[PDB]
């Protein structure tokens, strides 16, 4: 789980997935979200 | 070896390359990436508070123009001081706003303010004013954003800065303009080696912040994903089939409802089937809460606290967490000043020197004046000193006649309680004295 | 720092000035970067430094220039054995820093890779095949979704198949969180704190962590001075001596002056001393007449409150005295 | 080298062969990638094959973190601290760790001097004696001088003494007339505040005295 | 390089795009979303108390008009001070209420108050008053809500603000009005770079609040 | 914050009011605020006593006015003195 | 349980279900409820 960025970003497109308050890279995203 | 000769022989030795300073080796802290990295660091409460306290201290002070030393009572110098004082309040924007914009160099390490002049013809011009004497004054001192400054120009062999270029392609859409060095002031937080961009104070706290935010994120994710104690249901495989009999489907639906809606309540309870296989001696059904064996190997709270304290130590701003102790003072005229105030004094002196050397001198030239001296701008104290100590000291040293009392001494002593220098015509009278 | 001179002809020259007396003054004192200084020149048998060479090949692109010793000043933090490069104060803290950064990195990596408590799924090998039946593929996809999206929530729960093999008595499926037995053998926090304190001790700058105690003072004129201030005094004296001996003397020679003496540059105090103690001392020693009061004494006493020496024409007058 | 908690993978021996089938090679490569790139994350999870041998009742695959039984027999922190304190005691320089206490002073003219200052006094006296006995005497001989005496080089105090105590002492012993006030006494008392000996022509005047 | 010349040569360099400031990169803290995010942050007791103490401190103070320095005893300046003092209490609403409405910029970082004038003809007009001297005074200083201000107008090359537009489509139902810069005052909490919207103090506490509320929710669910 | 509000008011509102009324006085009356809380009284009293007992501070009517402000009294009253008939 | 947003919202429509004091997303809904 969560070892391939190219897979994480693909799984992020699912609309029926529960939102998480924080994700791994949140601390370094300049744009946020 | 060559013989001694007057005039320069070497160079600063700066690492400028194609107009961009390359002093900092880390790519994350050079020009293009530093606009974003510094904004990322300001999001941390510790760094933000440390920067904001310093910014607040500087903005607390008042400014004034005074005659140069040695000619304090000369009427000509008094008139010059009055003219320069009136210049401060005649700008398109308040002086306090100008000082506020200057403090942006507490983050990027430098600031650039362009100089704009006007004629004091009252209102018959592009820029208006309250005076009609026709002299030359200041119209405004706008700031030029640090994120737009792109290239620095130097002389033939990199001895001084001759100009700068501002790129305006991404700022809401000529797109590029060039400013000579004589057309603007340059403030620097720290100017060792003569680097035009100075040195931001955030560089000292780069590593502690990088560790702290990362560890905080790890702790938050761990708290989110801690799953000890959640219910678990185990059923024979044939209950989960799609063609199963209606009874099994109803059983599975009820199990789903239970999983979704079970909460701690005064009616909490379970009635569950129980059958132990004769040949395996293990229940085929089960209801239990998932368990965990080990414990986290590291205490994140202590690490985060340590890194926060390390960040606070970089700016010498521990007062934020330890409160205002009685052994430290914010007054520069009191013999208990803290390091924060001592450093704010350095910043204030830097601003004063830059203003005096860059703005007043050019204003004298434009007006075609030669007075052998220039009026100097000076600032005041951040906070008044302690009164008990000063009072006791004055009393002790004046009771024995070892200190000469002077009108200037009275004026200074009145300043500590916010009173004007003196009034020599309105004395407290006998009729109101018991 | 290189020395550059100019003529005070007002503005009719390469370097301008406010004065037109025609004497010789200072145009500027530029710094020469330490990373560019390459070679030091000595006399025949290494008794003194006669010059230095500055290499400018890597500094944004003659590429090399030579400066005689008479053309610049040299400041040294510590000059035992007459080493031209002195001795940096960072040498004392080299080892504690080397240990501290390394241990901090180890602790950070350990925190990153601590994996206790993550979910784990065990399935029969035939579920992971590529030719498996559609039902098994759907089961594996759902397991992947669960692994990716499971979080602690008010609706957290599991419905999982359960089958115990008759001949092995072990569940063929499983759902559990990975566990760990031992604990880390070392406490990194204590080690890091110890090394930080060791670093702070090298510079005698413990005030950063312990705050400003009332028993120490930053004033050099007060009898409570701390070691930090005492050492800063040494540095200031070094700077003063270098300036006086190197810059003023050469300026006298260039102007062709011989006065039998040279004006000296002197500095002031870092912070004013304590006022209560000085006031009490003056009062006690002057009440008995054992100390001679002098105008210089008044001037000095006024300096402690930021007042000029004296004013002998503007006395506080009767009309404002109750 | 503390290695507690690192992941470990156990596979049948035939998976690690060089001639193994492509499926086993892909499995091993994926295991290597997992070992290299696994970190604590909000998406951390594992799907692993599970098969218990019928005749051994032990899983043929496994995934676990290495564990350790015992604990280190010695506490290195206490030993290091003890030896650091021992080092600091050799030079009598405990002030570095304990700060400047109010009961000790760095002034040699004050009756609270610490051992560090007392020893620095010995060093200063040694330097003074060597200079006086070795350099001045030879300089006199080279210049061909005989004065029956030699000027001596002397040093000053490290830090000025406490002012409150001296002031109170002078006041108490002079109020009763048991101490003879002298110009030298005034000169010395002025030295403690960094003033020159005296000025006998510039007195504070009446016009500035209330 | 060009020679030295009097007058401006560059620009502020603001990132305005189609009348909307884009200084803040995070989408959650720009104009459309900041009206809701700030209201979410004010629900936390810590942020609410911190803002309320600051607001209370400002409202504790009294205001007064005084002659300019150097001419304190001049009767003309005293009469001017009296006139301006009387102007404060002649408005349709109390001065304290006006100061109260100003403090809304402790949350959004800026505030806009329109200026309305009247003639002091006593009562023979749309706006009444206690005086009949016929001078020009202040009728009121209404606030314009921050959630309605939509677009900012600048000069040819973005050197100053020339106006603002207020959109009133969602406010209980012309629907849009434009105000020149000379028609209102603008207060800013922090005005580095000359941003018209200033900088709200809540930006510093955005991350701690985001973590705290989330962890509190997790703890409550676990207890449940 | 208070200084910011004061500057904005002075620079934006008063100036325009002067223009509308068609006035030119060479100067504008300024709006100023007061203190949040009165200062400590013991320290100020001791300081005044010590610095006035030795005659190093010039006592002025403005000083009396300011000292009365700290206890919420008006500046002065020069016709109603406490009288002998009520003094022991 | 609680892994799919569409499932959560679908099951929220059941009237005969006991009512929890707080749900997962209560801290981020501007509209409360």
């Amino acid at each position: 789980g969560g070892i391939n960025q190219c897979d994480i970003d693909m799984r992020r497109q699912n609309p029926c997935s529960v939102k998480k308050y924080t994700e791994y890279g949140d601390a370094a995203r300049y744009e946020g979200r | 070896l060559p013989p001694f000769r007057m005039g320069e022989v070497g160079s600063l030795g700066l690492k400028v390359k194609n107009g961009r300073i390359y002093e900092e080796p880390r790519q994350a802290l050079r020009f293009p990436e530093s606009i974003k990295t510094f904004q990322l660091m300001m999001r941390d409460p510790a760094v933000a508070a440390s920067v904001n306290i310093i910014k607040m201290f500087v903005r607390k002070v008042n400014w004034r123009f005074v005659p140069p030393k040695g000619k304090e009572q000369d009427p000509k110098m008094l008139e010059r001081a009055d003219f320069f004082n009136s210049l401060m309040d005649d700008m398109e924007h308040d002086w306090a706003d100008f000082i506020n914009s200057v403090m942006s160099f507490c983050t990027y390490g430098f600031c650039v303010n362009e100089k704009v002049y006007k004629k004091r013809q009252g209102k018959k011009g592009k820029y208006q004013s309250k005076f009609d004497d026709g002299l030359i004054g200041w119209a405004k001192l706008p700031i030029r954003n640090q994120s737009t400054l792109d290239k620095w120009y130097f002389d033939e062999d990199f001895r001084k800065v001759t100009g700068v270029r501002q790129n305006l392609r991404n700022v809401s859409h000529p797109l590029t303009r060039k400013l000579p060095r004589a057309k603007f002031m340059l403030f620097k937080y720290d100017d060792e080696y003569g680097n035009p961009e100075g040195r931001s104070p955030l560089l000292n706290a780069y590593v502690p912040w990088k560790y702290k935010v990362q560890i905080e994120e790890y702790e938050a994710v761990g708290v989110s994903r801690d799953l000890v104690g959640m219910p678990k249901i185990g059923l024979p495989p044939d209950y989960l089939d799609e063609n199963a009999e209606p009874e099994k489907k109803a059983f599975v639906q009820y199990c789903k409802t239970v999983v979704n809606d079970m909460i701690a309540n005064d009616r909490a309870g379970l009635i569950w089937p129980r059958y132990i296989d004769p040949d395996t001696k293990e229940d085929i059904f089960e209801f239990s809460l998932v368990s965990r064996q080990g414990a986290k190997a590291y205490d994140t709270g202590s690490i985060i606290d340590r890194y926060s304290k390390q960040i606070m130590m970089a700016f010498m701003s521990d007062v934020l967490a330890m409160g205002q102790s009685k052994y430290g003072s914010f007054s520069l005229a009191d013999s208990k000043t803290s390091l924060l105030a001592m450093s704010v004094d350095i910043l204030l002196k830097q601003i004063k020197n830059v203003i005096n050397r860059d703005l007043v001198a050019q204003t004298y030239a434009l007006n075609m004046w030669d007075d052998e001296e220039h009026v100097q701008i000076t600032y005041d104290d951040i906070e008044t000193p302690d009164l008990e100590a000063i009072g006791s000291y004055i009393q002790k040293t004046v009771a024995v006649g070892a200190l000469e009392v002077d009108k200037e001494l009275s004026n200074k002593l009145r300043e500590h309680i916010g009173l004007p220098p003196a009034d020599e015509s309105q004395p407290v009278s006998e009729k109101l004295s018991p």
